[PDB]
C-alpha cells in the first residue's frame, strides 16, 4: 500500500525477492544503480531480478496548479527537511546526555557495592 | 532517526532502572550504618 | 543492574538518587546546489514572490500587456475542459478513493494490536522472574536477619 | 523495543543478584555452625 523508501503511495510498485519490501519502481532501481545492494536487508540486488506488482481525486480548484500548487510541494518539503536536521543534531545532544549519566551512574554501583557488602561483612565481625 | 531513537529510549530506561539500584543500596549501607553504631556501643 | 520494578512499590528517593548521579556528573563534565537554496528559503522562512496577471488588474496598458490577456483565455478553457471531465463522474472517482483511504488505514490500526499484544507479552514474562527474585531475595533477607540475632545469643 | 532489551538486561542480573545474596548466605551459615561449638564445650567443662 505505501513504498519502503520515500513513504509514498506508488502507482507502479516493485517487489524484490530477497528481502519482500514493496517500494517504487523509480526509487528502487535508482537505488540498485548507485550501491549494489537492497537498501532495506542490506544484501544482493540487480535491476532485473525485482517483479513488478490509486485513485487520485482531483480538487474543483483545478493557475491553482501553477501558483498555489506548486510552490507548497516544495514548501513543504523544505521547512520539514529543515526541522529535520534540527532534529538528529538535537538527539545526538541528548544521546551524549543519555551515555554520560549511564557511566555517572555505574560508578555508584562500583562503589556502593564496594560500601554495603563490606560492612555487612563487618556485622558478621562484631559477634566474634 | 529511529536507529538512535532506540539508542535514545533504551539508554534512558536503562538509567532509570539503575537509578532505582543505587537507591536500593543507599538505604542498604544505612540500615548496615545504624546497626553497627548501636551494636559496637553496647 | 538488577532492580525490580514491578515489586518495588517513592518520587523523593528518586530525587535521593537523581542528586548523587549528578554530583559524579559535575565532576567528569548528498545533492546538487538544491541541497543549498532548500536549505537557504527554509532557513530565512520567507515565502518566494509570485506574479499573476489576475494580480495586476491591467488592462491595455500598452502591447506587452495584450499579449498577456491572451494568457487569460487559453488556460480558462482548458479549465472548462478539465472542470468538464471532472464534472463528468463527479462522485464515483472521488468515493473509490475514500474505500481506499479506509483500506489503507485499517492497516496500521492492525499494527496497532500486533506491537500492543507483543508488548504485554514482554511485560508479562518479567513480572513472573520479578516474583520470583524477591521470593528468593525474601528468603535470604529471613536468613540474614535470623543469623545476626543467633551469633549475639550464642555469644 | 524497549520490553525487549529489558527483559534482556534483567535475565542476566538475576543470577547476579541471587548469587551476591547466596555467597552472603554461605558466610552467614559459617558462623553459625561455628558459635554453636562453643556453647558445646561449656556442658564439658561442667
Amino acid at each position: 500500500m505505501l513504498c519502503a523508501i520515500s513513504g509514498k503511495v506508488p502507482r507502479r510498485p516493485v517487489l524484490s525477492p530477497k528481502s519482500r519490501t514493496i517500494f517504487e519502481k523509480s526509487l528502487l532501481e535508482q537505488y540498485v544503480k548507485d550501491t549494489g545492494n537492497d537498501p532495506i536487508t542490506n544484501e544482493p540486488l540487480s535491476i532485473e531480478e525485482i517483479v513488478e506488482i490509486a485513485q487520485q481525486a482531483s480538487l474543483t480548484e483545478s493557475i491553482p496548479n501553477l501558483l498555489t500548487s506548486l510552490q507548497n510541494e516544495w514548501d513543504a518539503i523544505m521547512l520539514e527537511n529543515f526541522k529535520l536536521r534540527s532534529t538528529l543534531d538535537s538527539l545526538t545532544k541528548k544521546l551524549s546526555t543519555v551515555m554520560y549519566e549511564r557511566d555517572a551512574a555505574k560508578l555508584v554501583a562500583a562503589q556502593l557495592l564496594m560500601e554495603k557488602n563490606e560492612d555487612s561483612k563487618d556485622l558478621p565481625k562484631s559477634s566474634q | 532517526l529511529d536507529s538512535l531513537t532506540k539508542k535514545l529510549s533504551t539508554v534512558m530506561y536503562e538509567r532509570d532502572a539503575a537509578k532505582l539500584v543505587a537507591a536500593q543500596l543507599l538505604m542498604e549501607k544505612n540500615e548496615d550504618s545504624k546497626d553497627l553504631p548501636k551494636s559496637s556501643q553496647q | 543492574m538488577d532492580g525490580l520494578s514491578f515489586v518495588d512499590k517513592p518520587d523523593g528517593y528518586k530525587n535521593e538518587i537523581d542528586q548523587l548521579v549528578k554530583k559524579e556528573f559535575a565532576n567528569i563534565k548528498a545533492d546538487n546546489s538544491v541541497s543549498t537554496l532548500t536549505n537557504a528559503l527554509y532557513t530565512e522562512y520567507l515565502k518566494q514572490r509570485n506574479n499573476k496577471k489576475r494580480r495586476t488588474p491591467d488592462f491595455n496598458d500598452d502591447d506587452d500587456t495584450l499579449f498577456l490577456e491572451e494568457y487569460r483565455r487559453k488556460y480558462p478553457r482548458i479549465d472548462t475542459s478539465r472542470y468538464i471531465p471532472n464534472e463528468s463522474s463527479e462522485v464515483s472517482l472521488l468515493g473509490i478513493v475514500d474505500s481506499y483511504l479506509k483500506h489503507q488505514e485499517i492497516v496500521l490500526d492492525t499494527l496497532l494490536p500486533q506491537t500492543v499484544s507483543n508488548q504485554w507479552r514482554i511485560n508479562n514474562d518479567y513480572i513472573r522472574q520479578t516474583c520470583t527474585i524477591v521470593e528468593e531475595m525474601n528468603i535470604q533477607q529471613r536468613k540474614q536477619i535470623n543469623d545476626l540475632e543467633i551469633y549475639r545469643k550464642r555469644l | 523495543s524497549t520490553l525487549c532489551h529489558h527483559s534482556l538486561p534483567a535475565l542476566i542480573e538475576g543470577q547476579r543478584k541471587y548469587y551476591a545474596d547466596y555467597y552472603a548466605y554461605r558466610q552467614e551459615i559459617r558462623s553459625l555452625e561455628g558459635r554453636r561449638k562453643r556453647l558445646q564445650a561449656m556442658l564439658n567443662s561442667s
